[PDB]
RNA sequence: GGUACCUACCAAUCGUAGCGUGUCGACCAGCUGCGAAACACGCAGCUGGCACUGGCGCUGUAGGUAC
């Protein structure tokens, strides 16, 4: 029962610096080698470092090369990636990945976790607003309406969005956010319903923001 | 430095159709290749390792083979849960090298958009800014253009596009369209709409509203 | 006078008076299997060097010893 839980992601300033932890259960982190890698938003995997066993020889990317450690503590089964120095185009989500052993999958990294956000920047941290967007009970046919919730001016990412708190899920779209000229993050998620049931029934979207610890809920309804 | 030139960067395929990727190590990384499976925000699953063992627990029709330093990976019959964006690796020396990847989209047949505007909330315009939406739901292919009008004045540079990915239950596509303006602007405009081009749209598609309507 | 042992026999070339021999092992480098193991480390096998170890076989020139 093999599991890697990475910790310690959030934002950072550039020249900042910030220590990532991967516990690992099931197995012990001395027998095998430890990786990070990372993948920054919508791009491709990047080996970043990696610690042998045995040895605990260290090796690092050249885009990382003097600026991260990587270590790892056995009276505590657990690996640690220090960053310092960090800049813009370090921002990526950080897995932890386990080297298999030599005689079953070859160098393959068999087990990976979940994965944490680390983001770089000098912008700060703010919640989002939340508003309607409300059906248009104005042209609207039967069993065709469309409703959501606008979440605007936030950063950084993430924020979740949740329709009558878990409820409602089937043909709920919640886009991916785009970066505004402002600086901050803004997306919609919105769901289509009967028309029907636009008046005898209440729609409810729970947007989060961990970051800020801005948890709203708005009703959308239709208009006057 | 290793490099691995993975091609191609992307691919539409029908189920059943066979797919092949192909991965070039810039030198000889001997047999120390592996493959990756990486869903949408989910963490890369091991494929294949030693360029050609197949990991244990993969189906069988995703085999992985060499020449020279020519690394390939197969799925004889794609599945529709094969969707996905696949991943080479070289650790052959350090420091380790990923390939590009490859996003294996699913094909399916023509879906038009079925479009929806909607006007700035009037709590967000007590704000001093006005955000108008225009949605595209349920549409094949990925292509289409969105074109804002206020007042049959073409808009440009004030707004901005984002799509989902490809829906696991019908494979279909959404856009959202927001066009951003101030308080004032807004309010001093009266017809909005929102132009829809789609491949599976005999002519454009225009939905529209007047302001306090 | 004979047999046996011992001491010495320019320089260079591992060594040797000289000829041949590259050894359990030691050292340098490489490859492979295995050790929870890409490097480092441990065990084992092999390959090429090296000649630390200066042994072994053959065979002299004298001097000496023993019989
Ligand atoms: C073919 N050749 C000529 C040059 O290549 C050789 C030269 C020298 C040797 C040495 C030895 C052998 N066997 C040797 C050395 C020391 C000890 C000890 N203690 C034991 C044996 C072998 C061959
Ligand atoms: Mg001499
Ligand atoms: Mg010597
Ligand atoms: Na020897």
């Amino acid at each position: 029962e093999v599991q890697l839980v990475e910790s310690g992601g959030g934002l950072v300033q550039p020249g900042g610096s910030l220590r990532l932890s991967c516990a690992a259960s099931g197995f012990y982190i001395s027998y095998s080698s430890i990786h990070w890698v990372r993948q920054a938003p919508g791009k491709g995997l990047e080996w970043v470092a990696s610690i042998s066993p045995y040895s605990g020889s260290t090796y690092y990317a050249d885009s990382v090369k003097g600026r991260f450690t990587i270590s790892a503590d056995t009276s505590k089964n657990t690996a640690y990636l220090q960053m310092n120095s960090l800049r813009a185009e370090d921002t990526a989500v950080y897995y932890c990945a386990r080297q298999g052993y030599r005689r079953r999958s070859g160098r393959g990294f068999d087990y990976w976790g979940q994965g944490t956000l680390v983001t770089v920047s000098s912008a700060s941290t703010k919640g989002p607003s939340v508003f309607p967007l409300a059906p248009s009970s104005k042209s609207t046919s039967g069993g065709t309406a469309a409703l959501g919730c606008l979440v605007k001016d936030y950063f950084p990412e993430p924020v979740t969005v949740s329709w009558n708190s878990g409820a409602l899920t089937s043909g709920v779209h919640t886009f991916p956010a785009v970066l505004q000229s402002s600086g901050l993050y803004s997306l919609s998620s919105v769901v289509t319903v009967p028309s029907s049931s636009l008046g005898t029934q209440t729609y409810i979207c729970n947007v989060n923001h961990k970051p800020s610890n801005t948890k709203v809920d708005k009703k959308v309804e239709p208009k006057s | 430095d290793i490099q691995m030139t993975q091609s191609p960067s992307s691919l539409s395929a029908s189920v059943g159709d066979r797919v092949t990727i192909t991965c070039r190590a810039s030198q000889s990384v001997s047999s120390a290749v592996a493959w990756y499976q990486q869903k949408p925000g989910k963490a890369p699953k091991l494929l294949i390792y030693s360029a050609s063992s197949l990991y244990s627990g993969v189906p069988s029709r995703f085999s992985g083979s060499r020449s020279g330093t020519d690394f390939t990976l197969t799925i004889s019959s794609l599945q529709p849960e094969d969707f996905a964006t696949y991943y080479c690796q070289q650790s052959y020396s350090f420091p380790s090298t990923f390939g590009q990847g490859t996003k294996v989209e699913i094909k399916r047949t023509v879906a038009a958009p079925s479009v929806f505007i909607f006007p700035p909330s009037d709590e967000q315009l007590k704000s001093g800014t006005a955000s108008v939406v225009c949605l595209l739901n349920n549409f094949y292919p990925r292509e289409a253009k969105v074109q804002w009008k206020v007042d049959n004045a073409l808009q440009s540079g004030n707004s901005q596009e984002s799509v989902t990915e490809q829906d696991s239950k019908d494979s279909t596509y959404s856009l959202s369209s927001t066009l951003t303006l101030s308080k004032a602007d807004y309010e001093k405009h009266k017809v909005y709409a929102c132009e829809v081009t789609h491949q599976g749209l005999s002519s454009p598609v225009t939905k529209s509203f007047n302001r306090g309507e």
